[PDB]
Protein backbone atom coordinates (compact mmCIF):
# COMPACT_ATOMS: atom_id res chain seq x y z
CA UNK A 1 0.00 0.00 0.00
CA UNK A 2 2.70 2.56 1.12
CA UNK A 3 4.56 1.57 -2.49
CA UNK A 4 1.38 1.99 -4.58
CA UNK A 5 0.17 5.16 -2.93
CA UNK A 6 3.99 6.82 -3.42
CA UNK A 7 3.81 5.48 -7.44
CA UNK A 8 0.29 6.85 -7.68
CA UNK A 9 1.34 10.20 -5.87
CA UNK A 10 4.43 9.81 -8.30
CA UNK A 11 1.93 9.55 -11.70
CA UNK A 12 -0.47 12.01 -9.83
CA UNK A 13 1.71 15.01 -9.78
CA UNK A 14 2.31 15.13 -13.35
CA UNK A 15 -1.33 17.34 -13.04
CA UNK A 16 0.09 20.25 -10.54
CA UNK A 17 0.82 23.40 -12.39
CA UNK A 18 3.90 24.45 -10.63
CA UNK A 19 2.77 27.78 -11.70
CA UNK A 20 3.19 27.48 -15.26
CA UNK A 21 0.07 27.89 -17.47
CA UNK A 22 -0.70 24.31 -18.20
CA UNK A 23 0.28 21.41 -16.46
CA UNK A 24 0.57 18.98 -20.26
CA UNK A 25 3.38 20.05 -21.89
CA UNK A 26 2.14 19.58 -25.23
CA UNK A 27 -0.33 22.30 -25.53
CA UNK A 28 1.91 24.78 -23.93
CA UNK A 29 4.57 23.38 -26.94
CA UNK A 30 1.82 23.92 -29.48
CA UNK A 31 0.68 27.37 -28.07
CA UNK A 32 4.22 29.11 -27.38
CA UNK A 33 6.94 29.92 -28.79
CA UNK A 34 10.57 29.10 -27.17
CA UNK A 35 11.88 32.17 -26.49
CA UNK A 36 8.69 32.98 -23.44
CA UNK A 37 8.01 29.15 -23.43
CA UNK A 38 10.83 28.20 -21.53
CA UNK A 39 9.55 30.09 -18.85
CA UNK A 40 6.98 27.79 -17.91
CA UNK A 41 9.41 24.98 -19.03
CA UNK A 42 11.77 25.27 -16.79
CA UNK A 43 8.80 26.20 -13.69
CA UNK A 44 7.11 22.76 -14.66
CA UNK A 45 10.81 21.14 -14.90
CA UNK A 46 11.58 22.53 -11.27
CA UNK A 47 8.49 20.96 -10.24
CA UNK A 48 8.39 17.23 -11.85
CA UNK B 1 -5.50 39.57 -39.29
CA UNK B 2 -2.29 39.00 -38.86
CA UNK B 3 -0.99 39.63 -42.14
CA UNK B 4 -2.95 42.96 -42.16
CA UNK B 5 -0.96 45.88 -41.58
CA UNK B 6 -3.25 48.45 -40.55
CA UNK B 7 -2.36 47.56 -36.97
CA UNK B 8 -0.11 48.58 -35.11
CA UNK B 9 -0.89 46.99 -31.35
CA UNK B 10 -1.07 43.32 -32.03
CA UNK B 11 0.54 42.24 -28.69
CA UNK B 12 -1.04 39.12 -27.70
CA UNK B 13 -0.29 37.20 -24.74
CA UNK B 14 -1.32 33.56 -23.72
CA UNK B 15 -1.46 32.10 -26.92
CA UNK B 16 1.68 33.14 -29.09
CA UNK B 17 1.38 35.44 -32.10
CA UNK B 18 2.69 33.26 -34.72
CA UNK B 19 1.41 30.40 -33.74
CA UNK B 20 -2.63 31.16 -34.00
CA UNK B 21 -4.38 29.06 -36.66
CA UNK B 22 -3.40 25.79 -35.44
CA UNK B 23 -5.27 25.45 -32.21
CA UNK B 24 -8.88 24.64 -32.44
CA UNK B 25 -10.86 27.48 -29.95
CA UNK B 26 -13.35 26.55 -28.01
CA UNK B 27 -15.22 30.16 -27.08
CA UNK B 28 -13.98 33.88 -28.69
CA UNK B 29 -14.99 36.62 -26.50
CA UNK B 30 -14.75 39.22 -29.62
CA UNK B 31 -15.49 42.31 -27.55
CA UNK B 32 -15.50 45.77 -28.65
CA UNK B 33 -15.09 49.51 -27.53
CA UNK B 34 -13.10 53.49 -28.30
CA UNK B 35 -11.04 54.53 -25.88
CA UNK B 36 -8.60 57.82 -24.92
CA UNK B 37 -5.12 57.05 -26.83
CA UNK B 38 -2.61 56.56 -23.99
CA UNK B 39 -4.90 54.18 -22.42
CA UNK B 40 -2.85 51.53 -24.56
CA UNK B 41 -0.97 50.04 -21.07
CA UNK B 42 -4.30 49.99 -19.37
CA UNK B 43 -5.66 47.41 -21.70
CA UNK B 44 -2.90 44.84 -20.32
CA UNK B 45 -2.85 41.81 -17.57
CA UNK B 46 -2.41 43.55 -14.13
CA UNK B 47 -1.68 47.36 -15.16
CA UNK B 48 -4.19 49.63 -13.43
CA UNK B 49 -5.71 52.72 -14.24
CA UNK C 1 2.41 4.31 -18.09
CA UNK C 2 4.40 7.68 -18.72
CA UNK C 3 7.65 5.77 -18.17
CA UNK C 4 8.08 4.17 -14.59
CA UNK C 5 8.85 0.41 -15.11
CA UNK C 6 8.50 -2.37 -12.38
CA UNK C 7 11.06 -4.89 -12.63
CA UNK C 8 10.69 -8.29 -12.17
CA UNK C 9 12.67 -10.07 -9.05
CA UNK C 10 14.85 -11.95 -10.05
CA UNK C 11 13.93 -15.42 -8.08
CA UNK C 12 9.88 -16.38 -8.86
CA UNK C 13 7.26 -17.63 -6.35
CA UNK C 14 7.96 -20.71 -7.29
CA UNK C 15 11.48 -20.85 -6.82
CA UNK C 16 11.30 -19.23 -3.10
CA UNK C 17 8.49 -21.67 -2.00
CA UNK C 18 11.56 -24.38 -4.02
CA UNK C 19 13.59 -22.60 -1.65
CA UNK C 20 11.19 -22.71 1.60
CA UNK C 21 10.23 -26.68 0.77
CA UNK C 22 13.90 -27.44 0.76
CA UNK C 23 14.60 -25.51 4.23
CA UNK C 24 11.70 -27.65 5.48
CA UNK C 25 12.55 -31.13 4.16
CA UNK C 26 15.80 -30.73 6.05
CA UNK C 27 15.06 -29.18 9.46
CA UNK C 28 12.15 -32.54 9.44
CA UNK C 29 14.82 -34.92 7.86
CA UNK C 30 17.98 -33.29 10.40
CA UNK C 31 17.23 -31.28 12.67
CA UNK C 32 20.05 -28.61 13.28
CA UNK C 33 22.73 -30.26 11.86
CA UNK C 34 21.71 -29.22 8.04
CA UNK C 35 22.97 -25.53 8.64
CA UNK C 36 26.14 -26.43 10.12
CA UNK C 37 27.36 -28.86 8.42
CA UNK C 38 26.57 -31.81 5.96
CA UNK C 39 23.07 -33.18 6.71
CA UNK C 40 22.62 -35.78 9.09
CA UNK C 41 19.51 -37.79 9.44
CA UNK C 42 17.56 -37.73 12.98
CA UNK C 43 13.99 -39.76 13.55
CA UNK C 44 11.71 -36.92 14.09
CA UNK C 45 10.54 -38.02 18.07
CA UNK C 46 14.49 -37.91 18.38
CA UNK C 47 14.78 -34.44 17.24
CA UNK C 48 12.12 -33.35 19.23
CA UNK C 49 13.73 -35.25 22.64
CA UNK D 1 -10.92 37.01 -25.50
CA UNK D 2 -10.52 32.96 -25.33
CA UNK D 3 -10.37 30.75 -22.50
CA UNK D 4 -8.52 27.81 -23.94
CA UNK D 5 -11.13 24.52 -23.27
CA UNK D 6 -13.85 25.35 -21.32
CA UNK D 7 -16.15 23.67 -23.95
CA UNK D 8 -15.90 21.24 -26.63
CA UNK D 9 -13.78 22.67 -29.72
CA UNK D 10 -15.73 25.26 -32.13
CA UNK D 11 -13.43 27.74 -33.36
CA UNK D 12 -11.17 25.58 -35.94
CA UNK D 13 -8.43 26.93 -38.33
CA UNK D 14 -8.03 27.03 -41.86
CA UNK D 15 -5.59 23.67 -42.04
CA UNK D 16 -6.63 20.87 -44.17
CA UNK D 17 -7.70 17.86 -42.98
CA UNK D 18 -5.50 14.43 -42.80
CA UNK D 19 -6.91 10.82 -44.00
CA UNK D 20 -7.17 8.47 -40.65
CA UNK D 21 -4.73 5.49 -40.41
CA UNK D 22 -5.83 2.16 -37.89
CA UNK D 23 -3.23 0.67 -35.29
CA UNK D 24 0.33 2.63 -36.62
CA UNK D 25 1.89 5.15 -34.16
CA UNK D 26 1.11 8.59 -35.73
CA UNK D 27 0.95 12.48 -33.91
CA UNK D 28 -2.32 13.17 -33.94
CA UNK D 29 -3.72 16.59 -33.75
CA UNK D 30 -7.35 16.21 -31.85
CA UNK D 31 -9.17 19.90 -32.23
CA UNK D 32 -5.76 21.29 -31.08
CA UNK D 33 -5.10 18.27 -28.72
CA UNK D 34 -1.84 17.46 -30.07
CA UNK D 35 -0.41 13.90 -28.72
CA UNK D 36 1.17 11.01 -29.32
CA UNK D 37 0.05 7.18 -29.49
CA UNK D 38 -1.78 4.27 -31.53
CA UNK D 39 -5.46 4.88 -32.78
CA UNK D 40 -7.43 1.58 -32.06
CA UNK D 41 -10.61 0.31 -32.24
CA UNK D 42 -12.66 0.92 -28.65
CA UNK D 43 -15.60 -0.87 -27.22
CA UNK D 44 -16.19 1.91 -24.65
CA UNK D 45 -19.82 3.35 -25.18
CA UNK D 46 -19.53 6.86 -24.64
CA UNK D 47 -23.00 8.74 -24.08
CA UNK D 48 -23.56 11.21 -27.33
CA UNK D 49 -22.28 14.54 -24.89
CA UNK D 50 -18.64 13.62 -24.14
CA UNK D 51 -16.28 14.42 -26.85
CA UNK D 52 -13.04 13.19 -25.16
CA UNK D 53 -12.46 10.63 -22.74
CA UNK D 54 -9.75 11.76 -19.61
CA UNK D 55 -7.26 8.76 -18.00
CA UNK D 56 -5.66 9.75 -14.40
CA UNK D 57 -3.41 12.70 -14.26
CA UNK D 58 -4.33 14.88 -17.40
CA UNK D 59 -3.78 12.77 -19.88
CA UNK D 60 -6.05 12.01 -22.36
CA UNK D 61 -7.26 8.22 -23.17
CA UNK D 62 -9.82 8.29 -25.52
CA UNK D 63 -11.04 10.68 -27.81
CA UNK D 64 -13.32 11.25 -31.07
CA UNK D 65 -13.26 12.00 -34.32
CA UNK D 66 -14.55 15.10 -36.70
CA UNK D 67 -16.13 14.83 -39.63
CA UNK D 68 -17.39 10.84 -38.93
CA UNK D 69 -18.23 10.43 -34.69
CA UNK D 70 -16.69 7.16 -35.03
CA UNK D 71 -15.31 6.34 -31.46
CA UNK D 72 -11.19 6.02 -31.11
CA UNK D 73 -9.28 4.20 -28.19
CA UNK D 74 -6.00 6.66 -27.65
CA UNK D 75 -2.81 3.84 -26.54
CA UNK D 76 0.81 4.94 -26.10
CA UNK D 77 3.52 3.66 -28.24
CA UNK D 78 5.52 0.96 -27.88
CA UNK D 79 8.20 1.74 -25.05
CA UNK D 80 10.97 0.55 -22.52
CA UNK D 81 14.28 0.60 -21.16
CA UNK D 82 17.51 -1.25 -22.84
CA UNK D 83 19.68 -3.39 -21.43
CA UNK D 84 22.62 -5.02 -21.87
CA UNK D 85 24.20 -8.31 -20.78
CA UNK D 86 27.93 -8.33 -20.88
CA UNK D 87 30.40 -10.70 -19.55
CA UNK D 88 33.16 -7.82 -19.13
CA UNK D 89 35.33 -6.92 -21.79
CA UNK D 90 38.52 -8.67 -20.71
CA UNK D 91 36.67 -12.03 -22.00
CA UNK D 92 35.12 -10.97 -24.68
CA UNK D 93 33.01 -8.55 -27.13
CA UNK D 94 29.97 -11.14 -27.56
CA UNK D 95 26.95 -8.51 -26.49
CA UNK D 96 23.02 -9.71 -25.35
CA UNK D 97 21.09 -6.96 -25.44
CA UNK D 98 18.01 -7.17 -23.15
C1 LIG E 1 41.33 -11.31 -17.81
O1 LIG E 1 40.90 -12.67 -17.44
C2 LIG E 1 41.96 -13.61 -17.21
C3 LIG E 1 41.30 -14.93 -16.89
O2 LIG E 1 39.91 -14.78 -16.67
C4 LIG E 1 42.86 -13.10 -16.08
O3 LIG E 1 43.95 -14.00 -15.92
C5 LIG E 1 43.39 -11.71 -16.41
O4 LIG E 1 44.15 -11.21 -15.32
C6 LIG E 1 42.23 -10.74 -16.71
N1 LIG E 1 42.75 -9.43 -17.08
C7 LIG E 1 42.86 -8.42 -16.22
C8 LIG E 1 43.41 -7.14 -16.78
O5 LIG E 1 42.53 -8.52 -15.04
Amino acid sequence: NQNAQALNTLVKQLSSNFGAISSVLNDILSRLDPPEAEVQIDRLITGR
Amino acid sequence: LYNSASFSTFKCYGVSPTKLNDLCFTNVYADSFVIRGDEVRQIAPGQTG
Amino acid sequence: FNGLTVLPPLLTDEMIAQYTSALLAGTITSGWTFGAGPALQIPFPMQMA
Amino acid sequence: SFELLHAPATVCGPKKSTNLVKNKCVNFNFNGLTGTGVLTESNKKFLPFQQFGRDIADTTDAVRDPQTLEILDITPCSFGGVSVITPGTNTSNQVAVL
